[PDB]
RNA sequence: AGUCUCCCACCAAUUCGUAUGCGGAAAACGUAAUGAGAUUUAAAAAUAAAUCAACUCAUUAAGGAGGAUGCCGGUAUUCUGCUUCUUGACCUGGUACCUCUAGGGUACUGGUGUUCGGUACUGGAUUCCGAUGGAAUCU
């Protein structure tokens, strides 16, 4: 969990790169967190 | 006529009135459905697509994609003579009566180019008779005594029973529950389809398909561009892959003229006739693999003998795997 | 013993952290766009920990080289999709935790890579 | 408009293989018939609590054949048969077998002893190899 490895990984890139947000046709919303319910 | 294909018991109970397409369980999660003409077909997806449809499927030159439609709802009737003589000449009369005198001519029979027009309903059996237009039709001739007809579902039965007035002389197969079809539109259409198809042997009709999948403006191609061959189970690839096409980029207008002379007639007919026979396409399923055994076969590729390749697609067996006939 | 037996007790921690994080929040993130890489990463880790789970080295085939292409062919994707969750802005703990985990995995995978040169085939 | 559900990757089967009154891919979804209850209750606050309506809950597989109640062979109603079929709980003890490398896998047969599975793909450009294949570089 050391940022040294993160710096080593980013060494295969620029200093401080910027990434775009997802295109709007590839986004999803979070569903519920509890298990599904059966019909009675 | 033929009934609904047997399948899962739970989901075959709901098809008492409106049938299902092969992909219905997939489309239902991503579209708005309706119910007409005995089918549960798809109307429109769940996003606004007015401009994207135009600039990816219209006649523009800004296309960088394609549109695919599951048109399995259009029926298929395979009519063929039974006089045992390849000259036929009675199916010719039926097709010339069914439509106007169009779909039985030197352009459509011998050159076997596709036909699109209007289909009537003749009733000449006692004195006074007439005709009334019904709708569009797709008639394709093969070996001068076999015909394939594609019709909108609504006019499927009315014409069909007409042919049944002469089943003493012809034979008909309501194969609408055994043959499926897909329609592709756009510029980069054949490029995407060719990224998910390989062959079993070496065939010239795949060489032409490989070469013509690099046009991007399909209006230049001539009237006839039929392809027909035998593919392998597309689940082997595990990912779509290009045809290494970037090497050759000097296609001109002189090789196109070769496509009108170097036409593989016999190699198309032989692979085509494995669709107009029920037992042939029954053998086509001879050993269809489950997902887990394909997974195990792929896993067996981490200990191959070349040891300097690192391949991903599984190999192909000579006789212990099925071959899928395919027409475009 | 330092060539091995000092890295394996670190993958033995990484796999447990990944498994806990997986079992924690499957339900509410199923349809997202980064399990298509998260489960691939977890499976590649599992296929590596399972080998060499004893008194000697039972290694007939040293070809897990083929299973160490998770650091040339399919490692840019996992790095470039675990930062999109950071950019989008609705969950930020997940992005940082995933990036730290990916850094740990890449470092350990090379640490296993260079120290072995028995690819004389 | 919201402190709410479901869908937007696949599965011939460690994945809801779920024929369950009817519709639906699914839903903290819709709707039909019979019948019954409200802190003294399956349950709400200490929806209803004269009637009808409203809230909640319980029961009810499709098709087709046979006989009868009613009215002109028929339909609405009522009781009795038939057809629909992919060797499928988990854990575990035995025998036989296997092209698997003393251990694994498969057949026949015994024991009550809240989220976890497998498989998979980045967009674009340039380059290299006697090819429906393989390899390297940049962005």
């Amino acid at each position: 969990k050391q940022l040294q490895l993160a710096m080593h990984n980013s060494k295969a890139a620029s200093s401080t790169r910027i990434f775009q947000a997802l295109p709007r046709k590839l986004r999803r919303r979070t569903a519920s967190h509890n298990v599904r319910r059966i019909p009675k | 006529l033929a009934p609904i294909p047997k399948g899962r018991v739970k989901y075959t109970k709901r098809q008492k009135h409106f049938a299902w397409l092969p992909t219905h369980i997939w489309n239902a999660k991503r579209s708005h459905m309706m119910k007409r003409w005995g089918y549960q077909m798809v109307w429109a997806p769940t996003q606004k697509c007015f401009k994207l449809t135009h600039r990816l499927g219209g006649d523009t030159c800004s296309s960088d994609g394609a549109l695919c439609m599951d048109s399995s709802y259009i029926g298929t009737i395979i009519v063929k003579d039974k006089s045992n003589d390849s000259e036929g000449d009675f199916l010719k009369s039926i097709i010339g009566k069914l439509t106007a005198e169009r779909a039985n001519l030197r352009k459509y029979r011998e050159g076997q180019v596709l036909f699109q027009g209007l289909i009537y309903s003749f009733n000449e059996e006692n004195g006074e008779d007439s005709t009334k237009p019904l709708g569009p039709c797709d008639v394709f001739w093969v070996q001068k005594d076999t015909a394939i007809i594609r019709l909108h579902p609504s006019i499927y039965t009315q014409v069909f029973n007409i042919l049944l007035q002469h089943k003493e002389k012809l034979t008909v197969q309501d194969c609408r529950y055994s043959l499926a079809s897909v329609t592709l539109k756009g510029a980069k259409a054949l490029e995407s389809l060719a990224s998910c198809l390989r062959s079993t042997e070496y065939s010239k009709s795949f060489e032409q398909f490989k070469m013509v999948s690099m046009i991007t403006d399909h209006n230049a191609l001539p009237q006839r561009c039929t392809f027909a061959f035998e593919a392998i189970d597309p689940r082997h690839l595990a990912a779509p892959k290009k045809l290494n096409d970037s090497q050759r980029k000097t296609v001109n207008s002189d090789d196109i003229l070769s496509l009108h002379e170097n036409y593989p007639q016999d190699e198309i007919n032989a692979v085509f006739n494995e669709l107009c026979d029920p037992e042939s396409r029954t053998q086509s399923y001879n050993n269809q693999n489950t997902l887990k055994e394909i997974s195990a076969r792929r896993y067996k590729l981490l200990t191959a003998t070349p040891n300097s390749i690192n391949k991903t697609t599984v190999p192909f067996k000579e006789s212990d795997d099925p071959s899928i006939p395919l027409v475009i | 013993m330092d060539e091995m037996d000092n890295v394996i007790r670190s993958l033995e921690q990484e796999y447990r952290l990944i498994l806990l994080l997986n079992h924690r929040n499957k339900n509410q993130h199923r349809a997202a766009s980064w399990y298509g890489s998260f489960n691939e990463m977890k499976r590649n880790c599992g296929q590596i920990i399972t080998l060499f789970s004893r008194l000697k080295d039972v290694e007939w085939v040293k070809l897990h080289r083929l299973l160490q292409r998770a650091l040339f062919r399919q490692l840019k994707r996992w790095y470039w999709q675990f930062n999109g969750v950071i950019a989008l802005g609705q969950f930020v703990t997940l992005g940082c935790t995933l990036v730290t985990l990916l850094a740990n995995v890449r470092a350990l995978y090379m640490r296993l890579w260079e120290i072995n040169e028995t690819e004389f085939i």
